[PDB]
């Protein structure tokens, strides 16, 4: 079905924060307010997988800190 | 030729507007202030060959980015395929206009520096060097072909033809 | 062009802002349907009065409908001026403009 | 007269399921159809010497009543990688073809 | 008598022809043959009426035919216009008066 | 009488109203129109300067 | 899981659309290049931003924003009570 | 009546038929180059009928009997309406599918 | 209500009886000759009268 | 507003694609505040309940979920893609590339036709289907 009321609020608040041409009576700027991804090539999963594992373990290191 | 030269002179004079108040920032002074650059005094022909090689390297670093090697770029910046291309491979090879514009600019630079190195070697004298340079600048339309990737350049080409007529 | 989508989003956000969290999980869709029904009633030239709707919300909806109606009239007139003066258009635009006119 | 039609026949009803994905459905038909009503026999016709699935398979059901619900609820149901088509089993063997030929002249 | 109307007519006819060609294929052709448009409906064509100056290329009129003897080649100009076949209003009126007096 | 349904033929220059009337009333109106025109022509209600005429 | 675990595979047309196929020194180099770009931009930034600000201010003076228009009705809407809030009918009638 | 009438000024019953175009049709055929010259461009000779005297078209017959009456979706109606365009294109293929008409890049149909 | 899922029919496999009335409602027979035909070659009637 | 459900990361997106088994999954990649996405999302909202039987719609924010940009070449304002049983289905719109839509159409009827054709073809077993209209020309006269 359609999204719940609180999800509608989540969407609307983000739209307001991103569009001050309509909402947000402070200032302007259309889209402005006021990371490794796989390239789809099979010969790159090992590098991409390690990067996510290498980043998360660093995130785990940050988590320990 | 006379009439059109006058036309563009008048157009520039009429459309002129006063410049704007900048803050006087200097690109090469900033580069020198940086640490990746250093100064030296070189012969112009040496610098020209240097720039030709560097431009070739830059352009060649842009085709093999996709790891899709079916296009070969020679040292005169004439880009041709290495084989017959499937339609899918033609679509992959398809490249934007800006790329070809830069390629043809570097081609013109190559032509000029090659003329200068010819004179320096001795294959031609100073008179033939000057004749070749004038021919290059009056026939950049025939030799290089930038009008296929930017049409406003037909203005430059026809103006250069008119200048040739006048001289 | 999409002033109507913009206005609808603005009014929905404003209404939802002041509504307590314990009721927005259910009444958002109903208030949107009320907005649509009010617009339909205006387009059809019939009286629209929901007896149970609180008067402040009714006032806000009336303002929304007024703004959308103004935009609707102006855009219909401008598009018809285009088409009549002579411009390239398509069957869907021509039919929608005919309905509005 | 293949000696392979004497395993399902307990006075049960055989549904012939065609349009099966060749790569799969060695026993996934049994896995799907075991939910109703209980353990049963569901074979897949995989020709020998090639290991390639010929397509159609057969499923044996205890009652005509359970078979009705099974057909109405699995006709076109996504099994494996293809939807399945269900029809009635023919088993037109000799003991029945002789009777058919006898009836023809009558 | 109206010079603007002739230009409008030919522009609109070209628009129709281009619409048909675009429907045929996404890329506009060069030197499309006019036989397809102007062949009569009952003969497989569109039977399009013309009020412009369409010159049929001499190449298009070549046609062959084979029989037991072998192959034989043959030929046969501009498309007719509607106005040459429509009768003027002035002649219409004068002939009407005359014919109806005769009938009386 | 009943209600007549109105739409608009779209000649891009201007819209032309088009009315759709109930069939029985259409029949009665058509008969009345024919009868009135015939009798008016018989009695020469409309002088010759009212156009268009049936003849030209 | 990145999104390759789906077993999917991308597609490419044109060898122009983005990518190509980042350590301490690369961070320093990127800081250097960002400083270079900002310093080059600094020429006319002040005048450009001032003109933009004045133009938007005048445009808003001449034609306000939608939520600005609806601020009054929103404020008054604040008044209504929770008892009315959950009693709102539905268009089904 | 919603339909626009081009002959809003005359009635066939009273004024008669004020024009005539049979001569125009015959002259159009002659100018296009005679029935045989016209037929050259089509695919008629590929059908291998002995002559063009006893032939007849079948308007709106299609591969589905044309299925003119049915409860098809809008897309299916669109396909049923594109069928005649397909027949026309096949009929005129010999003179539309040539290098003179369409420029470069030729491609062979598989098999 | 949503669009129904565009399944085709299982396919009228039994005929006559009810089904001839099912088509006699709306899809009854027709001329089947010289009403569906165009008669290629000549025009017979006047020229342009589509 | 956009009452349509939103996906917030790559795992959610791929789980959404793998959840459906007999309905076409439509995904709109783009920013909700871009006007092109505004119009396209309005059309999708209009047709969502009509096509609920055989399709499910989802919206994806490029910035929130960028991991698909490289593989799928998501760099236009708004793009629409179709999936069926984890298979990316292609449509021969006539635009030159069959992978996506990459423009905001305004007729809910043609959108419904496109989704229906994709469903028909994918269920039949195809990986590419032919649109019942050629969008090579805008058809404006």
């Amino acid at each position: 079905v359609y999204a719940p009321g609180l999800d509608i609020e989540s969407s609307l608040k983000q739209l307001a924060e991103r569009r001050t041409d309509i909402f947000g009576v402070e200032e302007t700027a259309i889209g402005k307010k006021i990371k490794v991804t796989w390239d789809g090539h099979s010969g790159s999963m090992a590098r991409t997988q390690q990067a996510a594992q290498a980043n998360i373990t660093l995130q785990e290191q940050i988590e320990a800190i | 030729s006379y009439q059109k030269l006058l036309k563009y002179y008048v157009l520039n004079a009429l459309k002129h507007r006063p410049p704007k108040a900048q803050k006087k920032r200097y690109l090469f002074r900033s580069f020198k202030a940086t640490k990746f650059f250093q100064s030296t005094k070189l012969d112009w022909v040496e610098v020209g060959l240097q720039v030709c090689r560097q431009g070739y390297n830059m352009l060649n670093l842009l085709i093999h980015r996709k790891n899709l090697n079916y296009l070969h770029l020679d040292y005169n910046f004439n880009l041709k395929p290495v084989k017959t291309l499937t339609t899918k491979e033609r679509k992959k090879s398809r490249f934007g206009n800006a790329f070809h514009l830069c390629r043809e600019v570097l081609r013109l630079t190559k032509l000029v520096v090659d003329s200068h190195v010819q004179y320096r070697l001795g294959n031609v004298d100073a008179f033939q060097l000057a004749d070749g340079l004038q021919y290059i600048f009056a026939h950049v339309g025939q030799l290089t072909g930038m009008y296929r990737y930017k049409y406003k350049l037909m203005r430059q080409i026809r103006m250069c033809k008119d200048l040739k007529h006048l001289i | 062009s999409h002033f109507d989508l913009e206005l609808r989003a603005a009014v929905m956000h404003d209404i939802l802002d002041m509504m307590p969290e314990g009721i927005k999980q259910n009444k958002a869709r109903t208030i949107l349907q009320h907005l649509s029904e009010a617009w339909r009633c205006w387009k059809a030239n019939i009286p629209w009065k929901v007896p149970g709707l609180p008067t402040p919300i009714e006032n806000m909806i009336l303002r929304y409908v007024k703004a959308k109606a103004d935009w609707w009239t102006n855009t219909a007139h401008y598009n018809r001026e285009r088409i009549r003066r002579g411009a390239t258009v398509d069957k869907t635009v021509c039919k929608k403009n005919l309905g509005r006119l | 007269e293949d000696p392979s039609l004497l395993e399902w026949d307990a006075d049960d009803f055989r549904i012939f399921c065609g349009d099966l994905g060749n790569e799969v459905n060695d026993d996934i038909l049994a896995r799907a159809f075991s939910r109703f009503p209980s353990f049963l026999k569901a074979k897949v016709i995989r020709d020998k010497r090639t290991g390639k699935t010929k397509g159609y398979g057969f499923v044996s059901f205890k009652d005509p009543s359970d078979y009705v619900r099974a057909m109405r609820e699995m006709n076109g149901k996504y099994v494996g990688s293809r939807p399945i088509k269900l029809r009635k089993s023919m088993w037109k063997d000799r003991n029945l073809d002789v009777v058919r030929k006898k009836q023809k002249e009558k | 008598n109206t010079q603007e109307l002739l230009d409008l007519l030919v522009k609109c006819e070209n628009k129709i022809q281009t619409r048909i060609k675009i429907g045929l294929n996404s890329k506009m052709p060069s030197r499309f043959p006019p036989v397809v448009f102007y062949t009569p409906k009952e003969l497989g064509g569109l039977g399009m009426l013309s009020m412009g100056h369409v010159l049929i290329p001499q190449s298009d009129l070549r046609w062959s035919k084979q029989t037991d003897v072998g192959i034989t080649h043959f030929r046969s100009q501009l498309i007719p216009n509607l106005y040459r076949y429509i009768q003027p209003w002035e002649s219409e009126f004068i002939d009407s008066q005359r014919v109806w007096a005769e009938y009386a | 009488f009943k209600e007549v349904g109105i739409e608009f033929m779209d000649l891009y220059s201007h819209l032309v109203p088009v009315y759709d009337v109930e069939p029985l009333e259409k029949i009665t109106d058509a008969y009345l129109d024919q009868y009135l025109w015939y009798e008016a022509d018989k009695r020469r209600l409309f002088p010759p300067w009212i156009k268009p005429a049936d003849t030209e | 899981v990145p999104g390759l675990g789906r077993g999917a595979t991308g597609f490419t047309t044109r060898s122009d659309i983005g990518p190509a196929r980042y350590e301490k020194d690369d961070e320093e180099a990127d800081a250097i290049y960002a400083a270079l770009d900002k310093r080059m931009d600094e020429r006319r930034k002040e005048r450009r931003e001032q003109r933009e600000k004045e133009e938007i201010e005048k445009y808003r003076m001449e034609r306000p924003k939608i939520q600005q228009q609806f601020s009054d009705l929103k404020r008054k809407l604040a008044e209504v009570t929770e008892e009315e809030w959950l009693s709102i009918p539905e268009v089904g009638d | 009546v919603l339909k626009q009438n081009p002959f809003w000024w005359t009635h066939q019953r009273h004024d008669g038929k004020l024009w005539n175009l049979n001569n125009y049709r015959t002259d159009m055929i002659q100018a296009l180059g005679g029935v045989e010259g016209i037929l050259e461009h089509t695919l008629f000779k590929g059908t291998y009928f002995p002559t063009w005297e006893g032939l007849f078209w079948e308007k709106a017959s299609g591969f589905e009997e044309s299925m003119k009456w049915k409860k098809l979706t809008n897309a299916q109606r669109s396909g049923l309406n594109q069928i005649p365009n397909r027949r026309f294109t096949l009929w005129w293929s010999p003179t539309i599918n040539r290098a003179n008409v369409y420029v470069g890049f030729q491609v062979q149909l598989d098999l | 209500k949503p669009l129904p899922a565009p399944l085709d029919g299982q396919r009228k496999k039994r005929g006559g009886r009810r089904y001839r009335k099912m088509k006699e409602r709306l899809g009854l027979t027709e001329i089947r000759k010289q009403a569906n035909r165009m008669s290629f070659g000549e025009i017979e009637e006047d020229a342009y009268q589509e | 507003s956009y009452m349509l459900p939103h996906l917030h990361n790559g795992w959610q997106v791929d789980q959404a694609i793998l959840s459906e088994e007999d309905r076409v999954v439509v995904i709109r990649f783009g920013h909700d505040w871009d006007p092109t996405c505004m119009k396209m999302d309005e059309v999708l909202y209009s047709i969502a309940e009509k096509v609920k039987n055989f399709a499910v719609i989802y919206l994806v924010d490029i910035t929130e979920v960028p991991d698909f940009n490289k593989m799928y070449e998501l760099y236009d304002p708004c793009t629409v893609m179709f999936f069926f049983r984890n298979k990316h289905i292609m449509i021969d719109l006539g635009t030159g590339n069959n992978n996506k839509i990459n423009w905001a159409m305004e007729d809910k009827q043609e959108m419904v036709d496109i989704i229906e054709t994709v469903y028909r073809g994918a269920r039949k077993g195809r990986g590419l289907v032919v649109s019942p209209k050629d969008y090579s020309t805008k058809y404006r006269y």
